[PDB]
DNA sequence: GTCTGATCTCGGAA
DNA sequence: TTCCGAGATCAGACGAGAT
């Protein structure tokens, strides 16, 4: 059987061409899946293609930690790369932000803005010194001593 | 060899500026816990032992 | 009217400060090299 | 340098008491984590909580068991519907209760097919008597294969507050 | 050559029977031996669509850059037929300035706008893109419900995704993903629509 | 009553983590010791005999919340 | 000493 | 007629730790 593959980026207008049963044809750019054939089909290709390279180089991984990834980096609308650049477009907080890259310029644009911080997650609870709430933080223990709610007296 | 290079640091000085422990072994050491070994002791979900490791008993 | 259309939340500040004419130095028990660009201000003020 | 962008991401994930795993502002990232709600650290191999042809090895060669009238084909399917629907077995989500039932007609095809070749299983007495350990999977070693795949599958859940993309950046930057 | 003067027919009355007109099964399958009596004729607009709802207006303008004027041709004709969205299925894409007037007539009439090439397959039937479904609005408050989860906060797909605009989808509301797999094959996503 | 019958090992950590502080601040003891000085190996003690004065209070991401006793919990 | 998205200037067109 | 595409220049960053 016969396929043929392309160096090139130019996707639907290669999906559409004559001959290329378009409904069965991928990329490797994640972007130009994003663009031309929605985010969902740019979920599936971060999925594939990184198992694609994982078991190309023997190093075997679970696909459940790939489908964590793929679904992080495209859950708000269209394809967000971690970079330094993704990480604005993920997280409100600042202190998370700015324990990150670009600790100059994140602080003072969040000083422009009133910006209002909760703190959460683990890169402000570690800076703050609270108990983070992810893993052994998220519930907390009640005491089962004896007590009641008990009547009070006449007055 | 081993004489040169054993070391443990109860509670010695900390730094003037910081308040953290300092960093050597000529100056009482103190081995920084990175910030790749915070990520270790986040995935393990181990919280109150964070806050045991660098609040408590690095800058209480 | 117009601060929180330039998105300064006004309780936190509004634009009048962006630029200095005092200026906080910072407390002595957190420099014990700045204190060489402080001085040098009071020269040049 | 990358995983120290993977894990400045990723890392203030977990799933949450409901099974959704959330961002720490509140936002679902996923409904389940990864379809099903499983660890990958106790995923066997092929990315399944059980890998069955070894767990009924297993039980059968824990509890032979002598005595045992070890009927099949008529029975074996039988039994694996009494006791499936038994007060039991409504938190296995029917996709893997789906795959103990595939597999289970899978195994039931497999001792028609040895007693198709001899042995009739008439009432259980041939004149050999040994020709009834070909595929012996005896009524009680079926129901502990049952209850044990089920708490197989219960104890490999993603356990709720995990920080899920902790694991995560660990397991693609390593 | 052929391939599309058909196949763009045959994939918007798939489009516009998956956002739930009535196209009769017979006008939904051509070959294009069925398509073959003006086949000769387009080369060398004879091609528009109304269809209604269980009503939509596709439009094939055959200049390649579909200016304001030729907007404006059908303007007077959407407004006359008292119908409220439309199709503009262009060749190469809109004039810049055109797009606008699209958006300043926003709320009256819809009239989206696709490629040619976008149309010439049905991203529906690609076996990367999983279906989509678009939910209704009660189905959005038993989704809410179960998970406690406000409007906001659901996973978040662009109003310009290219299924969303498949689907002629507005702001806020929710589509249910299928994404097969391969232990269960059912694994159900949502999405809230920017 | 929706969420998992079994007790997690973030729960059984916190659990054993603050059992064993309340000890180590001479708690009264549920488990009649035998010799135990580490306050840690008296809270295993305590959580195999099932006697743990502490309900965990597990809070699903809305704000609402479900309590559940350690008594009431499958330990692995 | 590049690799980087952002943000500024030019230019050809409905 | 204006507006959006494509030409230049500009950024912050470039693993742990150890003596």
């Amino acid at each position: 059987k016969y396929k043929l593959l392309v160096e090139g980026d130019n996707l639907r207008a290669v999906m559409a061409t004559h001959g290329v049963k378009g409904t069965r044809t991928t990329s490797n750019n994640t972007y130009e899946v994003e663009k031309t054939l929605g985010i969902e089909a740019a979920r599936t290709t971060i999925i594939n293609e990184i198992q694609y390279t994982m078991v190309n180089h023997g190093m075997s991984i679970d696909r459940r930690h790939v489908m964590l990834l793929s679904d992080l980096m495209t859950y708000k609308g269209e394809v967000l790369g971690i970079t330094r650049f993704g990480l604005a477009k993920m997280k409100e907080s600042v202190l998370m932000l700015a324990s990150f890259e670009k600790t100059a310029d994140h602080l003072f644009d969040a000083a422009y803005f009133g910006q209002k911080d909760s703190v959460c997650g683990v890169s402000e609870c570690i800076i703050m010194g609270i108990p983070m709430n992810i893993g052994t933080g998220l519930f907390k223990l009640l005491h089962k001593a004896d007590r009641d709610p008990n009547p009070p007296k006449r007055p | 060899m081993v004489l040169d290079k054993m070391h443990a640091r109860a509670r010695g000085p900390r730094a003037v500026l910081t308040r953290q422990p300092t960093e050597g072994r000529s100056r009482d050491g103190g081995l920084r816990l990175g910030e790749m070994e915070r990520d270790c002791l986040i995935g393990y979900g181990a919280s109150m032992l964070l806050l045991e490791r660098l609040m408590i008993s690095s800058d209480a | 009217e117009d601060v929180p259309l330039l998105l300064m939340n006004p309780e936190a500040g509004k634009p009048s400060d962006l630029i200095l004419t005092r200026l906080l130095v910072p407390p002595l028990c957190i420099r014990p090299d700045l204190t060489m660009k402080l001085t040098e201000i009071i020269f040049l003020n | 340098y990358m995983q120290r962008r993977l894990v400045k991401s990723l890392e203030d994930l977990c799933s949450q008491y409901d099974l959704t795993v959330r961002s720490s502002t509140g936002d679902i990232i996923q409904f389940i984590y990864g379809g099903d709600g499983l660890d990958p650290a106790a995923m066997e191999g092929k990315d399944e909580p059980l890998e069955f042809k070894r767990v009924l090895d297993n039980i059968k060669a824990v509890f032979p068991c002598p005595s045992e009238p070890a009927l099949s084909k008529n029975e074996l399917i039988l039994t694996t519907e009494s006791i499936m629907k038994k007060s039991e077995f409504l938190c296995c989500q029917d996709s893997f209760l789906q795959e103990i039932k595939k597999f289970i007609k899978g195994v039931s095809e497999k001792i028609k097919k040895t007693r198709d070749k001899y042995g009739i299983n008439d009432n259980g007495t041939t004149e050999p008597r040994v020709l009834y350990q070909l595929d012996r999977i005896t009524p009680t070693q079926v129901e502990k294969f049952l209850e044990t795949c089920r708490d197989k599958y219960m104890r490999a859940q993603m356990e709720p507050g995990s920080a899920v993309g902790a694991l995560c950046a660990q397991s693609i930057g390593e | 050559e052929t391939y599309r003067l058909w196949k763009i027919r045959k994939t918007i009355m798939q489009l516009c029977h998956d956002r739930g007109y009535l196209v009769t099964q017979d006008e939904l399958d051509q070959t294009l031996e069925e398509f073959k009596a003006q086949s000769g004729d387009k080369p060398s607009t004879d091609l528009t669509v109304l269809v209604a709802h269980n009503q939509m207006f596709v439009f094939f303008p055959e200049e390649p850059k579909v200016g304001i004027k030729t907007i404006k041709v059908y303007c007077q004709r959407m407004q006359e037929e008292n119908i409220t969205r439309a199709l503009i299925v262009v060749q190469q894409g809109m004039t810049p300035s055109a797009k606008q007037s699209l958006v300043d007539m926003a709320p009256k009439y819809i009239l989206e706008q696709f490629l040619q090439q976008e149309l010439l397959i049905n991203i529906t039937e690609h076996e990367l893109v999983p279906e989509h479904v678009v939910m209704t609005k009660e189905e959005v408050t038993e989704l809410l419900a179960r998970y406690k989860l406000r409007e906001n906060q659901l996973p978040r797909i662009q109003a310009g995704d290219p299924v969303a605009r498949y689907f002629g989808i507005k702001r806020g509301q929710v589509v249910k993903i299928i994404r097969p797999s391969e232990t269960a094959g059912r694994y159900i996503t949502y999405r809230l629509v920017q | 009553r929706i969420t998992t019958p079994y007790m997690t090992k973030y729960e059984r950590a916190r659990v054993l983590g603050t059992r064993a502080l309340q000890i180590a601040m001479c708690a009264p003891v549920m488990v009649e010791l035998e010799g135990e000085t580490d306050p840690l190996l008296i809270a295993m003690k305590e959580l195999k005999a099932r006697k743990i004065p502490i309900i965990i209070r597990r809070y699903l991401p809305d704000g609402s919340y479900e309590d559940w006793g350690v008594d009431e919990l499958i330990i692995t």
